[PDB]
């Protein structure tokens, strides 16, 4: 009867989980790979941005000599 | 030379066997002995690993005639993922018996409704380079003015087995090597039981640039041991005599300053690397 | 029984969209920030380049009073 | 057991998005921070060319 | 076996996905500081968008 | 349509402060490309000067759980003329941050002495335009001094509150002053309502070059003030079409005169019969 | 220039009709050689399908005096949507009847009530081209999904209405649908004004192949509706310069792609973005 496509079932649907693991495998290293390209690019911005905030540091200090200068002038 | 092969092919759909008909050989090199040979066949399934057959050996011989036949117990339905593998192997008492030449039957082109029965001219057999040792990912980062070098040991994949029983006990270490002297030795944490092992440990070291094309970084993958010293399972170099990808990383951290660079590099053996350093 | 490997397929299936929700919320994460480095690109140039004006600036206030 | 590498797996994964949710919302907030920041420096290099502009003046006047 | 390559694949995934965890527990620490450091900045931002302003506010009414 | 939005609402006398509970947000509209939105919520006074809170934002999710509340120190005595404005919007990174949806909960219609957490739909934030069209004919004899108003139609008018129940009321002006309050019957369910309706004034052939016409066209609400749709004024002072309207009704003595006339914003109105 | 024309216009309310009065036209175009050009004129309702009436014509001279009136059989109330139409022309012998030139007259600005009539100087009549020059730059970055449209440049725009006042509108469309409207500044008095103004968009590596870029450069009016200049559209179902401009733009990521992009008509464009 229905028995040959009861076991063809088993198997298909077998077949179906394994390409399923296949393709989490493929999904966890893209997600992996992704992920530290993301952490450089994150380590790249830091260092960016502590170069931007001694940027702002002297911009204050250069600012603050500029001010002094000015109230001389006054 | 490319010598023949005769070969037959039929699959036993009541039993799921493959049967595998080794008839003869034709036109083989003049190997071994001067003026003839003694070739012994030996079959095998390329995707797994069974125990490999091998046909009778036969004494002085350039046309040798086998008339054999082998059986493989296999189901159809996994048989599409497999492949046939016959190779030719020479004898030799003394000596490392040199195979003569291999090739391979895809199980998919195979029609085993009518019985398969081919000629086949014999190719050169591929060489692998070495065992699967492994891959180590890491950035790099250098600016000039500061002389700042940051190494940021990223991770490692494919490490090979080092303790007996277990897979890995893998940490890096990374030596500033000058003249042949070891300068600065740095390392990092020991990831326990795995193969792929994930770091992202930020080093820095002091190079200025005038010194920048003289100076070589040794990245050395190596495995935890519990008693006795850690055997190392493998290193790569960049800098000077640097080759391919590791100059190439170098070239682009040059070309990239203020900027980090992050790129894999295939370990090499340690005797090796440690020969290509001057 | 079938329902038992087909409960244990439902089950994989399930892992395999948690895997796919965490798959492209990774690939978001490395856009955004992507997008983020750019931004931040353009706010280095900017404060750079305030950096020389007030370098400017200061040297000719200094240059002033003398 | 079959099942428990499944559960270990599946618990873990869930995880893992939590966290990944987590951080994906504060790369949010940064972009708007950075996004508030990359404005905050323009203007901050106008003004700053501005007082550059002045400071020139004053020099060429007083000086 | 396919039931051993499918267990294989569940276990390479598993330990792929603590990998994950791993770097997503990083980056978050990361983005949080540099979060933090984005605060700084800003704030000196406007520090510094104030003396400018007042500065040059000065500078243009000393004209004459 | 716009969606809905669980908020909460509790008012701590002890602190003198009041509490507003933004929980979760239900069946929002997809708005930007890629199948979904980027929501946060922003809420405030309806009538603060205040900067307003909003709260975190969520990265592509139809049905945000933000789970955060808010502060106003308002005392109570002066909250009964507030209202509570929430507004939802879709976070966008290189654009301007679209509104997905608001709305506005009046404060006087809050029992603060039960804690409040409701669903109430989005209503739509902005509308570009500024009401409606109506038909109408004008009709004068200087020698009768009659003003005859004849409401004949009117289209096009925007949906209140049902769908709409609008009504004609005809108000004759002079000097800023209302002389006489005529209204129209009410045709229920329409947005295009026919009238015909005649109507009658008096204006001496001394004023008629000094007096203003008010038509004021608007929906019946059972509980509240009701609603302005539209309003136009023809006469003295009058622009446009109604100036033609009317300086026609004026070279067309003992004979009327149908023309169409768009409806404008009650304010805009109200401020040029000053 | 192309000249004048005083015409008179009034509407009759007893029978029903419009009177359209050619009264003479004054400094007309020299056109055919000899010195000076044959004219009559027609006259016709916008949009009327009806035969177009047509003055006697008048031999060699450049201040014709027609003295004609034609009559329209029109209501009041369908003349809101019609504007007239009064073109000037020249007669010749053995050719095609030179216009010497028209001029348009929007029924809804008139006021009937006084008889109107006015000197109207004529305007070209047909223009054989059918807008002008823009450059700018493309930028897309997959990972990022940033769409990068820097309006760079434009050049030999047409005049409209004072010389132009040209700006730029860009529409990012997908599925027919505008999701995001941005425009640039204004540059007053030029028809090669200069932007350099960078715009990013929101564009996923799921949809780059799926979306259209219409940028669409305006002339901004103070009263009525901004007339287009003219507008361009890349990306997909894009054609010849825009898909070259579009196809380089997606080979080179991470690459700004300056070109130059002639602006074709309002109707064709917005016809092929069906
Ligand atoms: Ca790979
Ligand atoms: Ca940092
Ligand atoms: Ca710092
Ligand atoms: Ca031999
Ligand atoms: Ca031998
Ligand atoms: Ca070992
Ligand atoms: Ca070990
Ligand atoms: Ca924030
Ligand atoms: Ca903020
Ligand atoms: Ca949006
Ligand atoms: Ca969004
Ligand atoms: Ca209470
Ligand atoms: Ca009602
Ligand atoms: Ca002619
Ligand atoms: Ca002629
Ligand atoms: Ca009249
Ligand atoms: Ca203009």
């Amino acid at each position: 009867n229905e028995l040959e496509e009861m076991q063809r079932r088993a198997d298909q649907l077998a077949d179906e989980s394994l390409e399923s693991t296949r393709r989490m495998l493929q999904l966890v290293e893209e997600s992996k790979d992704a992920g530290i390209r993301t952490l450089v690019m994150l380590d790249e911005q830091g260092e960016q941005l502590d170069r931007v905030e001694e940027g702002m540091n002297h911009i204050n200090q250069d600012m603050k000599e500029a001010e002094k200068n000015l109230k001389d002038l006054g | 030379k490319l010598g023949k092969l005769q070969y037959s092919l039929d699959y036993d759909f009541q039993n799921n066997q493959l049967l595998v008909g080794i008839i003869q050989a034709a036109e083989l090199p003049a190997l071994d002995m001067g003026g003839t040979s003694d070739p012994y066949v030996k079959v095998f399934l390329l995707p797994d690993k069974k125990k490999k057959f091998e046909t009778k050996v036969h004494r002085k011989t350039l046309n040798p005639v086998f008339n054999e036949q082998f059986t493989f117990k296999v189901p159809y339905s996994e048989l599409g993922g497999k492949t046939l593998v016959m190779a030719v192997y020479d004898f030799d008492r003394f000596s490392k018996h040199d195979i003569i030449g291999e090739f391979k039957v895809p199980m998919n082109t195979v029609d085993f409704g009518h019985v398969t029965e081919e000629w086949r001219d014999l190719q050169s057999a591929e060489k692998e380079e070495q065992e699967k040792l492994g891959d180590i990912c890491f950035s790099l980062r250098y600016v000039p003015t500061a002389g700042k070098l940051t190494v940021v040991i990223l991770e490692a994949k494919n490490l090979k087995k080092m303790d007996v029983g277990g897979l890995s006990d893998p940490y890096v270490k990374i030596h500033l090597m000058q003249n042949g002297k070891r300068l600065k030795k740095k390392k990092t944490t020991i990831k326990k039981n795995t193969l792929n092992p994930y770091y992202n440990e930020s080093f820095s070291f002091e190079v200025p640039f005038e010194q920048i094309q003289k100076v070589q970084v040794v990245v050395t993958v190596l495995d935890y041991d519990k008693i006795g010293k850690n055997d190392a399972i493998g290193k790569v170099f960049v800098g000077y005599n640097s080759t391919g990808a590791e100059l190439r990383h170098w070239s682009d951290m040059l070309a990239n300053p203020r900027r980090p660079i992050a790129q894999w590099h295939t370990l090499q053996v340690e005797e090796e690397v440690d020969a290509m350093l001057a | 029984a079938l329902s038992e490997i087909e409960t244990r397929h439902s089950e994989i299936i399930k892992l395999e969209n948690s895997i796919r929700e965490l798959h492209d919320m990774f690939m978001d994460m490395a856009m955004l920030v992507e997008s983020q480095g750019e931004m931040i690109d353009r706010i280095e140039y900017n404060v750079e380049h305030a950096v020389d004006y007030v370098e400017r600036a200061v040297s000719d206030t200094k240059k002033a009073v003398k | 057991g079959s099942n428990r590498r499944l559960q270990q797996t599946q618990a873990q994964v869930d995880e893992v998005v939590d966290i990944m949710r987590v951080n994906v919302d504060k790369v949010l907030e940064r972009d708007q921070k950075l996004s508030e920041l990359d404005d905050r420096a323009d203007a901050l290099q106008a003004g700053a060319s501005q007082f550059e502009t002045s400071a020139a003046k004053l020099k060429r006047k007083y000086w | 076996a396919r039931e051993n390559e499918m267990d294989e694949n569940l276990e390479q995934v598993s330990g792929i996905i603590g990998n994950l965890r791993h770097m997503a527990l990083d980056m978050g620490n990361e983005i949080d500081t540099q979060n933090r450091q984005i605060d700084r900045i800003m704030e000196k931002a406007d520090s510094n968008k104030t003396r400018i302003d007042e500065a040059n506010q000065r500078a243009t009414k000393m004209l004459g």
